RNA sequence: GGCCCCUUAGCUCAGUGGUUAGAGCAGGCGACUUAUAAUCGCUUGGUCGCUGGUUCAAGUCCAGCAGGGGCCACCA
RNA sequence: AUAUUCUAA
RNA sequence: GCCCGGAUAGCUCAGUCGGUAGAGCAGGGGAUUGAAAAUCCCCGUGUCCUUGGUUCGAUUCCGAGUCCGGGCACCA
RNA sequence: AAGGCGGCCCCCUGGACGAAGACUGACGCUCAGGUGCGAAAGCGUGGGGAGCAAACAGGAUUAGAUACCCUGGUAGUCCACGCCGUAAACGAUGUCGACUUGGAGGUUGUGCCGGCGUGGCUUCCGGAGCUAACGCGUUAAGUCGACCGCCUGGGGAGUACGGCCGCAAGGUUAAAACUCAAAUGAAUUGACGGGGGCCCGCACAAGCGGUGGAGCAUGUGGUUUAAUUCGAUGCAA
């Protein structure tokens, strides 16, 4: 509805799933797409391709706003964190800056116990 | 095999149209080393396809092949622990082999009376994009689109 | 890591330079370490093991320049 | 791997227990088994018990002339009725010596009925116990140990 | 007595809209596996619980029924 | 992802 | 003694309320294995507790018994 | 000292080390009993509780799955005070002192002129010697002295009984019968591993045609029979 022009692309990359959320500079969400909601469950959901297809659907959900330039924010260490940016760029946007905001504790809360698989 | 010494066997071009591609087709159609029987069945079926097209027998075959030829197939290969079904681009030689083999398999499970007719029918249904041949190309294309996510490079 | 894209700079380059900036900061390795609790005993055992391999690689560098194979 | 850990079969005819009575005891077998990897000879045994058919088991009638029946006042609550009424039954079976007392009901007839039933059950359970013990002991002796040392036949 | 909601494919389910269709588990064949599993591809199949009318083409739009439940009503 | 067992010369 | 429920495959259980019975585990035959399990494929299995009725026809609806389980056998 | 100790700042406080001197004058070493300290879990009282997580619950997996995996989650983990007194509390190596070739580091002092010495602590290799061997090797498991602790086949048993300690859990001290002809350490050759590396064979894969269903032939098992003669029985009947 309301033109915004310059916005942010948050990329929550987990080992399981990828969540692209395109916001404005003030951090109000416009549109979002997930690898899990893009016709990909299980193995296929945790792949750079499904995180590519997700990025596309998110670009194809905020054209009504007419975003021309994006600041990208990648989070977490999954396959999503690389190819999602390639997709946004190849979807037509102009990448102003790329920042990693992955939350690192300065030795904080005890992680969960190691999986014996 | 384990070595990798396969000198592509020397294949004669067929007598009538002079085409190694069609000579191959005959070989794939042939049963019990009865090539004479096979060649007759192919020429008959290409003669029939010549009439119901208005084109050269080789050109009418090419058009048929093209709508059968797959571009990417599924091959099961291990990456870590799990055994995923992965799309692989098919080599141009294996593009024709599959095609020719698919057509003959397709044209061996119809109701029509003579194989020559069954072949002509399927080679025609191929040209249009209808036959069981050009139904299993789709299948081997779309199953190679579901697993598109596993195409790691 | 925070990469600003400069004027007249292609994307593919600015992405490789972002990848490098994160690998240099060791972000992905940091988060993989924080995934599960390693008991202190296990943390000391692998610190010891690493140093023993680093040190044994030095002694496995002499027997190569000094000794001949063919 | 086949065969039987135990196989109990009734063999019915004329003159069976006259010809199989001697099969009772240990049977020692010496061969290369089917369950043997190294082709080693092994020495196994099986116990065979041949016990003759005992005339089924006729649960006999409770002859009233073999009973002593005592009636007396029941114990506990029930006001004047329980004070004055011979409700309670003690049936003593003279043969076995089994005695059953019953004063669960307020009527002597119900008590006597219930007691005959129980005395029946207890007499018929006691004789079926003897038969099991007799059979158990008879079998025990025929079998011997399953050990290779205790055998009639090799 | 009122309102209503929903009662469509084996088992189920889901619903716009001028129609009997979309699945997801099942059931068939394919691929896959060391073999089971999972995975994937292909197909398979409703008197839209029924029944009228009314509609350029109405299960719906609107009646007469059946069906169950949920809350409210009920002083021969 | 799933793979238990093998008496006694 | 009376009362309520139940009796269906070898075992544990569905089911049906007048016609034409299922499940799981056992069982059999095959496969897999050096072999036994586990697993996979193919099969079979019932006088529907016993009688005497009603009925064209009863597992099903009566009325008896029999066996099993669950009540109760009271106020005093 | 061991247990242990990790942001930064202050306060209180212990030890170590080096340099030059000065001082005391054998005041030392070791230590049964004794005393103290002593991870984690645990216990008591009162706080606290983000994250994690015994128990517990559900979901999976499976033949089953009181597990591993998943979603939750209470004690507990944190604080104060008290208790417990144990750990593969390990260097599986008691403390103290002396002596006996080397090399390469790390760390922390210090003397002299980027070099050359001299101390402390410490990591790795290795010589003699030692050792059953593996290994240890001036930080000895070498060569010696002082003192203490401790062992005497494997099971039974670090258990019972008794004592002492403890709120308890338990700790500590510590047998016997009976039973076996071993139990054990290191190393060696293999074999094996759901260890690693590298190779090969129609071993898989890629293909083509079969078998398993039908009828018949034929061999076998079984069953039958007076007899169905004997042998071959995973691959390799
Ligand atoms: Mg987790
Ligand atoms: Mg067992
Ligand atoms: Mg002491
Ligand atoms: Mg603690
Ligand atoms: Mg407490
Ligand atoms: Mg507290
Ligand atoms: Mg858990
Ligand atoms: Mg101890
Ligand atoms: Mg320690
Ligand atoms: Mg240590
Ligand atoms: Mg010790
Ligand atoms: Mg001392
Ligand atoms: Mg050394
Ligand atoms: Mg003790
Ligand atoms: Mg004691
Ligand atoms: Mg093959
Ligand atoms: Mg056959
Ligand atoms: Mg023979
Ligand atoms: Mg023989
Ligand atoms: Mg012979
Ligand atoms: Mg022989």
């Amino acid at each position: 509805r309301k033109q915004v022009s310059d916005g942010v692309a948050h990329i929550h990359a987990s080992f399981n799933n990828t969540i692209v959320t395109i916001t404005d500079r003030q951090g109000n969400a416009l549109g979002w797409a997930t690898a899990g909601g893009s016709g990909f469950r299980g193995s296929r959901k945790s792949t750079p391709f499904a995180a590519q297809v997700a990025a596309e659907r998110c670009a194809d959900a905020v054209k009504e706003y007419g975003i021309k330039n994006l600041e990208v924010m990648v989070k977490g260490p999954g396959p999503g964190r690389e190819s999602t940016i390639r997709a946004l760029n190849a979807a037509g946007f102009r990448i102003t800056n790329i920042t990693d905001v992955t939350p690192i504790p300065h030795n904080g809360c005890r992680p969960p116990k190691k999986r014996r698989v | 095999p384990r070595r990798r010494v396969i000198g592509q066997r020397k294949i004669l071009p067929d007598p009538k149209f002079g085409s190694e591609l069609l000579a191959k087709f005959v070989n794939i159609l042939m049963v019990d080393g009865k090539k004479s029987t096979a060649e007759s069945i192919v020429y008959s079926a290409l003669e029939t396809l010549a009439q119901r097209s208005g084109k050269s027998e080789l050109e009418a075959f090419e058009v048929a092949l093209e709508n059968v030829r797959p571009t990417v197939e599924v091959k099961s290969r291990r990456v870590g622990g799990s055994t995923y079904q992965v799309p692989v681009e098919v080599r141009p030689v294996r593009r024709n082999a599959l095609a020719m083999r698919w057509i003959v398999e397709a044209a061996r499970k119809r109701g029509d009376k003579s194989m020559a007719l069954r072949l002509a029918n399927e080679l025609s249904d191929a040209a249009e994009n209808k036959g069981t041949a050009v139904k299993k190309r789709e299948d081997v294309h779309r199953m190679a689109e579901a697993n598109k996510a596993f195409a790691h490079y | 890591p925070v990469i600003k894209v400069r004027e007249n700079e292609p994307f593919d380059v600015a992405l490789r330079r972002f990848k490098r900036s994160c690998e240099k900061a060791g972000v992905l390795a940091e988060v993989r370490r924080r995934e599960f609790y390693e008991k202190p005993t296990t943390e000391r055992k692998r610190a010891k093991a690493s140093a023993v391999k680093r040190h044994a690689k030095k002694l496995a560098r002499e027997n190569a320049r000094r000794t001949r194979l063919y | 791997h086949g065969g039987y850990k135990e196989i109990i079969a009734k063999i019915s005819g004329d003159g069976v227990y006259g010809r199989l009575k001697f099969e009772s005891g240990g049977h020692r077998v010496q061969r290369v088994p089917a369950t043997e990897s190294q082709g080693r000879i092994h020495t196994s045994a099986c116990t065979v018990a041949v016990m003759p058919e005992l005339p089924d088991a006729e649960l006999p009638d409770i002859n009233p002339a073999d009973l002593r029946i005592d009636t007396f006042r029941s114990s506990g609550a029930g006001g004047q009725h329980v004070n004055t009424t011979d409700s309670a039954i003690r049936i003593t079976h003279l043969p076995t010596g089994i005695v059953v007392e019953c004063q669960d009901e307020r009527s002597q007839h119900k008590n006597k009925a219930k007691a005959l039933s129980v005395l029946g059950a207890r007499i018929h359970a006691a004789e079926m116990a003897k038969r099991q013990q007799a059979e158990a002991s008879t079998r025990r002796n025929l079998l011997g140990s399953g050990d290779r040392s205790d055998r009639n036949r090799t």
